[PDB]
């Protein structure tokens, strides 16, 4: 009896085996309808179809496309009978409970799984570093969050949430991109320019220092070849995209860093445990993967802390699939699948089990 | 939080590895293999595979009090564990501080860092070579 394990994101889909090292399944978590399809035939159908994502900022809102990523992910990708597998879900920080009860009411009452869970992203993250206390740096393509941990419990009333992450990087490189007379515009040549922000930006150590460089010689300019031969050079977009992380204004956002978010998170805790979260902070999801980075977010915080004061950012190289993997170690405890809830009480209590059950 | 710490106290139980565990003075050890937690040989005790990711309960009395009981619960990461292993380690130490009531304070301990409260627990602490193997299905 494998365990299913799928973590819902605004963009992405990452679904597999509890026991697995990676997802067998990454796709993007987008429903497609004619004027249903999932995923890349969703996008290879572009022409005939209206795409739309169903989370928004890690938060589900459209659920009956919702329901169709879900029955994707288990007939078409996974290639299984959801009837026949316990099944660990993830779920933003600070879901609501209305989210969460409907979330379990359609894997039982639609999918007639046989036990279900939802995890704590953030958590799984750090489990899966390792770690039982930390603070967690969760930036995925719809949402940034902060979520510190002790001992293995979020602390609630320190987590912060951020509406910036990894789409918004993509819209400005998108933008700033025009200014060497480049054009990106089609959906096609949107997904073109995600991949460029994927493979050739990095965050700046000192970024006035870098926009300097930028200017004064062309060692910092990338050259890439786009799908239909075309070579494009980039020069400062390369860090200016992901500089927005730390500079919100970039964007036009009146908001705080991801620096200032961490920093925040850490002055509401107790103050005790304070010196063990600058020393775990832990980066997960995909716009945490810029090069540069871990010793930029470095910088910053000493700067924000006492100078006497042990900081560690820590960023596995596989921290775009960290939440996942850590739920595919934990769905891989039996004393943890003991938590989980059964179709059996469920038919007894109905939604409302899960603020009973999922921690 | 109270039904929390009830649910997780409950799952606690069905560890068969937690029995026994903190009745008195003294070091139990547990290894991870392939997610579960085996207990340590004590002819082993103080032996650590590079390889590999343990838990060390170190229970003694507090200066409180020379009567009672009081605990530290190390997990111990190899400089060469797997990620199942380590994730595995501290799951697991958060699940025996549930057991033992919250009393124990976990500390986080890496090959070549270990803090000195550790290093005090063996007079004797001895690195050896290999592993065992992950329990993670490599996806190819
Ligand atoms: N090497 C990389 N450099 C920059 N960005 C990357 C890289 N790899 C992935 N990303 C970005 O990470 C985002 C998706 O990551 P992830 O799967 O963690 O997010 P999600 O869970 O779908 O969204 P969210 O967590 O915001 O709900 C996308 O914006 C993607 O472009
Ligand atoms: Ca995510
Ligand atoms: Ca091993
Ligand atoms: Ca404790
Ligand atoms: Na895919």
């Amino acid at each position: 009896t494998t365990a299913l394990v799928c973590d819902n994101g605004s963009g992405l889909v990452k679904a597999g085996f509890a026991g697995d090292d990676a997802p067998r399944a990454v796709f993007p978590s987008i429903v497609g309808r004619p004027r249903s399809y999932v995923g890349d035939e969703a996008q290879s159908k572009r022409g005939i179809l209206t795409l739309k994502y169903p989370i928004e900022h890690g938060i589900i809102t459209n659920w009956d496309d919702m329901e169709k990523i879900w029955h994707h992910t288990f007939y078409n990708e996974l290639r299984v009978a959801p009837e026949e597998h316990p099944t660990l879900l993830t779920e933003a920080p600070l879901n609501p409970k209305a989210n969460r009860e409907k979330m379990t009411q359609i894997m039982f009452e639609t999918f007639n799984v046989p036990a279900m869970y939802v995890a704590i992203q953030a958590v799984l993250s750090l489990y899966a570093s390792g770690r039982t206390t930390g603070i967690v740096l969760d930036s995925g393509d719809g949402v940034t969050h902060n979520v510190p941990i002790y001992e293995g419990y979020a602390l609630p009333h320190a987590i912060m949430r951020l509406d910036l992450a990894g789409r918004d990087l993509t819209d400005y490189l998108m933008k700033i991109l025009t200014e060497r007379g480049y054009s990106f515009v089609t959906t096609a040549e949107r997904e073109i320019v995600r991949d460029i922000k994927e493979k050739l930006c990095y965050v700046a150590l000192d970024f006035e220092n870098e926009m300097a460089t930028a200017a004064s010689s062309s060692s910092l300019e990338k050259s890439y070849e786009l799908p239909d031969g075309q070579v494009i050079t980039i020069g400062n977009e390369r860090f200016r995209c992901p500089e927005t992380l730390f500079q919100p204004s970039f964007i036009g956002m009146e908001s705080a860093g991801i620096h200032e978010t961490t920093y925040n998170s850490i002055m509401k805790c107790d103050i005790d445990i304070r010196k063990d979260l600058y020393a775990n902070n832990v980066m997960s999801g995909g716009t945490t993967m810029y090069p540069g980075i871990a010793d930029r977010m470095q910088k910053e915080i000493t700067a924000l802390a006492p100078s006497t004061m042990k900081i560690k950012i820590i960023a596995p190289p596989e921290r775009k699939y960290s939440v996942w993997i850590g739920g595919s170690i934990l769905a891989s405890l039996s004393t943890f699948q003991q938590m989980w809830i059964t179709k059996q009480e469920y038919d007894e209590a109905g939604p409302s089990i899960v603020h009973r059950k999922c921690f | 939080t109270e039904l929390e710490k009830k649910v997780k106290l409950e799952a606690s139980q069905h560890e068969d590895a937690w029995k026994g565990a903190g009745k008195q003075v003294g070091v139990e050890i547990w290894r991870i293999q392939q997610f579960k937690v085996v207990p340590v040989p004590k002819k082993h005790h103080g032996s650590f595979y590079t390889g590999d990711s343990y838990i060390v309960l170190s229970t003694y009395h507090p200066k409180t009090n020379p009567d009672k009981l009081a605990y530290d619960v190390h997990f111990w990461l190899g400089a060469f564990t797997t990620q199942d292993e380590a994730g595995t380690a501290a799951y697991k130490t958060v699940e025996l501080d549930d057991y033992l009531g919250g009393l124990p304070v976990q500390y986080r301990e890496v090959q070549g860092y270990e803090s000195e409260r550790f290093l005090s627990l063996f007079p004797g602490l001895r690195i050896l070579d290999g592993g065992v193997e992950t329990g993670f299905h490599h996806v190819e």
